[PDB]
């Protein structure tokens, strides 16, 4: 069947899906010995969409992991579910990129990417139908910029006809953790957009809002906000795994998602989300959640998306539900807030329903929305970039490294011309 | 330095296709 | 993975470098013997940083000790963990540099410098993955200075893409150690501000000041300022040895730091500091560290960071913290004073948390500030050096070795145009 | 029934039989005293192909003994299994060869090569139908190349109708262990490439990258590489043992796999390979072996097969397996990778399968390849070869062994003739 | 110094042998 190749690069790659397998594994009722140990036969029904099995009821999760330092893999491995995952895709350098882009893109990872690659082809090659493949990483990191730009680029000349999604950490708007984080992300970005299908955006300082607004939480950890991005990450292909009313696959989201070729970054939303003392006191509805969704402070992006405008909306639920009750609460919504969503899309909606909750949970919801309001990172990052630029700030560390002033120079010309994209298309013109 | 791919569209002159009308005479 | 080259040279040096290889061997659970006798898996994890393995559950720190006069290493094989080092890598002369510097780089080191290469290169043939060489030295000592400049010249040019970090003494504001230190230091400079990538000035001046003020010491002495700066050094390198939730190792501190290459000085700073009784009264928290990272008394540095902007600056905390505490607590910094950072440089702060705190703490936090404010240092060098040149001051004694008036004017010049640059940054 | 004569020369020889002999032994059920104790009848059943029985259910395996020194033979018999070999068959000289090929196939083979071809005429008149003889022992070695080509000259006189194969240690691309190696080597092929119906190509370097590589190890040794040769010549052999599916004798291999007389070099190859701890997250299929045996790391030649073409393929599977598996995966391998197989053969790949598996795996496979990239070890050895001889290098050392320039010369241009008809043999020409 | 054994094959002209056209007169 349809199986997906999750690769795992940078710091933010192997930590989010760490945590991410833990969830997976949860689910589908593997134990850290790689033994099925569930209680649903639904468990083992689509169990190869992310799992090899070898026999001795033992299943391997169909993860690639790359780093330039062995010791974020050193931890991983270490750590729980250790042992499950076969020590062959443990594919890490030693030099480590130091947040240079130029140096992961064009020396650590040309040395590495050979190891990578043929890596990747023996886990396609094995698989019966690959779907697509999922790329987990930070856009700040250099290790993880450089790393799945020439991952991504390579992958995509490798196979044109598959799914490349890719779930990105973002610059942060007020709090920056990298020195030289604007450079790695122009020129990720310059490549991003040329070659993957879609983009998810993550900040994590929106995830330390809803941390301490909404979780009410005192002490969030790197972990925790790891814990939201893989409900997330699972919320996204819970169709790939369990029947459902109503089912929508990779494929089908970039279709409904994708209005045009380059605006392809989305916002991911996650509901519901209480504090442990305030779940005794709410009630867990369809309105519930589809007013959770459609709020800016839940919204994992650092980005107010009352500033702009909406092209596509996608909103797969979770758990028993009445599709009336969906559809009749999205009605409400589109028209109830009609100014935030350009004219020129009739039913911005897109909707699917899977029949199995998340654990714990009566019903969920996984918000993704495609809003020109996103612009306003682009456009931060390009004014930080040029101000940067302008004084050659940190430039010889990337000149070092193979890089003339003509990359970064069509790197910021290709930013800016995706940041007039979205303003052109902020035009009602009708 | 970019334009929003914005055309003219219209239907301008459709005929109906049944001759509902060929007999009225 | 990576692993680091320690190189212990001056007296300075040698001190410094005692004091700090005593806190590695605590950290790791290492007694003075070699053998291991720790009780937590991660002081074995990654202890061949700084170790090698040597047979016998034992390991022997990675550290090559070298001085033109014996008197130090005699001191440094007799006192505590004297033995620890394989006696291979002591390397020393017998002349002695006598604070000169064109003695110690022209002659003596001239004759001693190929046996410290050839033990350097030992050392680096037994590393899986060498990172960076790192220089404990004083700037103002003739051997301290002498060997630096020239040993840093020839590693350089032997590993051209490996890191040269170097802790350097800087002289004092107030009370000179030594009559020709402006000589000295200028020289010296003149090679630092072109072969190395990253230079920690420490002033002993400032750690006096912090020790009476902070710890409340009455007889502080050059132990317990090798102790701070042993701290300092442990706590950046940290990350290299010990998993965290945010590391940071070398190349990206290098990355990071430095904006331009010739801007690359830093003033070095560290919290928590208490003195003993009022430790009861004081709770340890991140705004703590904050409070007590970002302010001019706990500058190791002797010059004021608010007589001009930020650069960059390096935070990395060591123990279990929240990282949305420490985002917020950089946001607050930023946000209050906007004014002491350039304009051309948004997102000033990067931030390493490393989960092992220091023995003794539940958390603590190291800092490392490109500030453009050490102009005022290099000026006083500068001035000084210019007032002692224009008589001819103990010119003779560097003059006889082989230097001539070229050679200080050139350096003179130098320090002169990255005073320029650094005034033009700001 | 059909018999193979094992002849042990060289310290390669001697090493590499004794461990070879260890599984052929545990294969069989036979405990170091040669009394059966075996669990299966198949173990008797063809137990004569490499056994002579003496009355008191004790088995003698058919091997011969050859060295110029006592001292890797007083090591063979002293150590495990010295009492089940009949004392008969230890045939030693005293001199040794010195690594000089000269002295050992002029003076000490020519004085030895009278009772070692006695007692092969005693091992082969006792035989009830004589299949072929498998000869084991390096080109460096002076004893093992030497005491080689005589024996091997002298026995194709002797039986022209028997099927000669031989398993040589070929000098490195890197490290070579013997100054005199290259002498040694031009003047081994020279014989071998005149009278052998097929050689088998063993690098130790790659062996080494094996061992480092894919099973992980730390410390191996010549024993652990001598199992894994020892693994592949009891692959070779499986179907003259036990019965299968479809079985293959050493003489359809002979013809299968030598298109023209000169060119019966091959490349041999194993599979499954895996580290202790990587075992349990792999399942073991017919695909599986498939691409480890077509797999440029796992290729025990001195030489990357990707740089010219294969002309047969042979692909010996041992275990229960599916015909219909096996025959889609050879299908897929030739349609993927047609570029790397000479247009004027269809059909490229020979196969066969044995029932039994080998001891502790549910399947494995032996690879047998004929690729014109061999090319390049030859090359080499005659690059080298000249270089050395343009100076005379250790020359001095042959000629006082009767040898004149004469017969290097001869030995050198037949070398270079056969790299030219493998580089022929690279035209397309269709 | 030596060359591919290359052979100039061909069936050249091949005429059927069963008489299926004998009768067709
Ligand atoms: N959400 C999340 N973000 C992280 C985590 N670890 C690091 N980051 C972010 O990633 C950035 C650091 O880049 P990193 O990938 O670690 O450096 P690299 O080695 O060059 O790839 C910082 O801006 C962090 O905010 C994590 O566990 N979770
Ligand atoms: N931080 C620190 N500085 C020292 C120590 N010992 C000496 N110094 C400084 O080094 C300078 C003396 O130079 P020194 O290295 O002893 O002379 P050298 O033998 O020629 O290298 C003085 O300015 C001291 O302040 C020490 O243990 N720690
Ligand atoms: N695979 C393997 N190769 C060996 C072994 N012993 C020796 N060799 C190789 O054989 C060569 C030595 O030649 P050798 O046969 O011992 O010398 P000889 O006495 O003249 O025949 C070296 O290149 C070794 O790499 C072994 O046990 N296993």
């Amino acid at each position: 069947m349809r199986e997906i190749v999750h690769i795992q690069a940078g710091q933010c790659g192997n930590q989010i899906g760490a945590k991410f397998w833990e969830v997976i594994s949860d689910e589908h009722g593997i134990d850290p010995t790689g033994s099925y140990h569930g209680d649903s036969d639904l468990q083992l029904e689509r169990i190869n969409v992310y799992y090899n099995e070898a026999a001795g009821n033992k299943y391997v999760p169909r993860a690639i992991l790359v780093d330039l330092e062995p010791g974020t893999m050193d931890s991983v491995r270490s750590g729980p579910f250790g042992q499950i995952f076969r020590p062959d895709n443990f594919v890490f350098g030693q030099s480590g990129a130091g947040n240079n882009w130029a140096k992961g893109h064009y020396t650590e990872g040309a040395e590495l990417v050979d190891s990578v690659l043929d890596v990747v082809r023996k886990e396609s090659e094995s698989c019966d139908c690959l779907q697509g493949f999922q790329l987990t990483h930070s856009l700040g990191g250099g290790t993880g910029s450089g790393m799945g730009t020439l991952l991504i680029s390579k992958i995509r000349e490798e196979y044109p006809d598959r799914i490349m999604n890719t779930f990105s950490v973002v610059p942060s708007p007020k709090v920056s953790d990298t020195v030289v984080e604007p450079y790695n992300a122009t020129l990720s970005v310059h490549q991003l957009v040329e070659n993957t299908d879609e983009t998810y955006c993550i900040d994590n300082e929106a995830l330390y809002d809803i941390c301490f607004r909404t979780l009410k939480l005192t002490t969030p950890t790197y972990g925790d906000l790891n814990h939201l991005v893989s409900a997330t990450m699972s919320g996204v292909t819970t169709c790939l795994r369990f029947p459902g009313q109503l089912n929508a696959d990779l494929r089908k989201l970039a279709v409904n998602m994708v209005p045009f070729p380059r605006l392809h970054f989305f916002m991911p939303g996650f509901a519901p989300l209480t504090s442990r003392g305030s779940q005794q006191y709410r009630a867990l509805t369809v309105p519930e959640l589809t007013q959770q969704m459609f709020d800016a402070k839940n919204m994992m992006a650092a980005c107010d998306p009352r500033h702009g405008r909406y092209l596509t909306v996608a909103a797969v639920f979770r758990g028993r539900m009445s599709m009336k009750e969906v559809d009749e609460q999205m009605l409400n919504v589109q028209n109830k807030n009609s100014s935030y969503f350009v004219e020129w899309i009739p039913n911005n909606v897109k909707t699917a329903v899977c029949d199995i909750p998340p654990r714990g949970l009566k019903m969920s919801a996984t918000f993704i929305g495609n809003s020109t309001a996103i612009q306003e990172l682009f456009k931060r990052i390009s004014e930080q970039f040029t101000a940067m630029f302008r004084r050659k700030a940190f430039l010889h560390w990337y000149t070092g490294e193979g890089m003339d002033e003509m990359e970064f120079t069509e790197a910021e010309s290709n930013m800016n011309d995706l940041v007039s994209e979205y303003q052109q298309y902020q035009d009602a013109t009708a | 330095k970019v334009q929003i791919i914005n055309k003219k569209l219209d239907l301008s002159n459709v005929q109906s296709k049944c001759g509902s009308k060929d007999n009225i005479k």
